């Protein structure tokens, strides 16, 4: 069902989602370990996932949250990284593959710094890194974040110690 | 793992580090929807 539509780099719309990622790198107290080390990116591509049904799902759930709190869906645009990302964006977010207990128990998440989403694209604290050269810090090889749209209704606010 | 009751996600605000922004979670995967796909380089610091 998910097409793929590229966005060319003067499309304002192209522009503004790179601002978002390039504007929310943070250092992160592993020195890199994770996500490597670097304090921008150089954006290759960016695609509009277009699927009709995940959005008819999402919307009617936005909708169900809204009802729940106030008229307010409190609806976020977000980063999200992790080695799940080609399939999310064919099946959509599935809660039942997000069963490993980070921080904040299980469950999926999401960034607001694009580097933190970026310490999780090959796997828990950076896996092995890349496929091609095991690389965390790889600067070759080609990574990719997904930006979402998030319903968080009445979130549970929970200080962390970091 | 479910919402905390009352609640349709969590907010993971970090209370030390006043630089790091905030993680958040869902648990029902039609909360979200992944809207943009990008792929990118880091990039060696100069
Ligand atoms: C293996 O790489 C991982 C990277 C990050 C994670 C953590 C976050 N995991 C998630 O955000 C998450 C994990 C899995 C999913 N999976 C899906 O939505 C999904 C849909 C269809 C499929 C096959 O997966 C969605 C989100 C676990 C908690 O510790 C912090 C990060 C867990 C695993
Ligand atoms: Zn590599």
């Amino acid at each position: 069902g998910t097409i793929l539509i590229d966005l060319s780099p003067d499309d304002k719309e192209f522009q503004s989602v790179e601002e978002e990622m390039q504007s929310t790198v943070r250092e992160h107290r592993d020195g890199g370990h994770a996500g490597g080390i670097f304090n921008r990116y150089n954006i290759l591509k960016i695609q509009k996932v277009c699927n009709k049904k995940l959005w008819e799902r999402y919307t009617h759930r936005r909708k169900e949250v809204s009802e729940e709190n106030h008229n307010h869906a409190n609806e976020r645009m977000l980063f999200h990284g992790s080695p799940f990302v080609n399939a999310i964006i064919h099946k959509g977010f599935d809660e039942r593959h997000a069963y490993i207990g980070g921080m904040f128990g299980a469950g999926i998440y999401f960034a607001e710094n694009s580097s933190k989403s970026n310490q999780y694209v090959y796997g828990i604290g950076g896996g092995t890194g890349c496929p091609v050269h095991k690389d965390r810090s790889c600067y070759i090889c080609h990574r990719q974040l997904l930006f979402c749209r998030v319903t968080l209704g009445k979130s549970f606010l929970q200080f962390s110690a970091m | 793992a479910h919402s905390p009751p009352g609640h349709h996600s969590v907010t993971g605000r970090p209370s030390v580090n006043g630089l790091a922004l905030a993680e958040y979670v869902i648990y029902r995967g039609e909360q979200a929807y992944p809207e943009y796909l990008i792929t990118y380089q880091i990039m060696r610091p100069e």
